[PDB]
């Protein structure tokens, strides 16, 4: 009778299961910031011409 | 490209009645795991995932 290497399936494992699809990563590069301040106007409150 | 395709054909009427010849086309993919055989698609270790 034939003798030969038995054939063996692998088993086991699990393939496309509990899907996550979570791999992003926040972050990116771009300007700092902007340096820019303005003061309350100015006041004029003078008459009379008191020297 | 084999002189087949890009070889202009007149209409039946003229001397020229060749017809351009209907022959399967392959084209390779290139792609990062295709570059090298060192990087390929770990597809055991990533069942969660469809590609």
């Amino acid at each position: 009778i034939v003798l030969r290497g038995p054939t063996l399936a692998p088993t086991l494992d699990r393939t496309a299961t509990h899907t996550v699809t979570r791999p992003r990563a926040l972050g990116s590069f771009h300007s700092t910031a902007g340096p820019a301040k303005h003061a309350a106007s100015i006041m004029a409150e003078c008459k009379d011409e008191s020297r | 490209n084999t002189s087949d395709m890009t070889n202009p054909t007149p209409a039946q009427g003229q001397d020229g009645a060749r017809t351009l010849p209907s022959k399967n086309l392959v084209l390779p993919l290139p792609f990062f795991f295709s570059r090298d055989c060192g990087l390929a698609l770990p597809t055991v270790v990533l069942p969660y995932n469809e590609i």
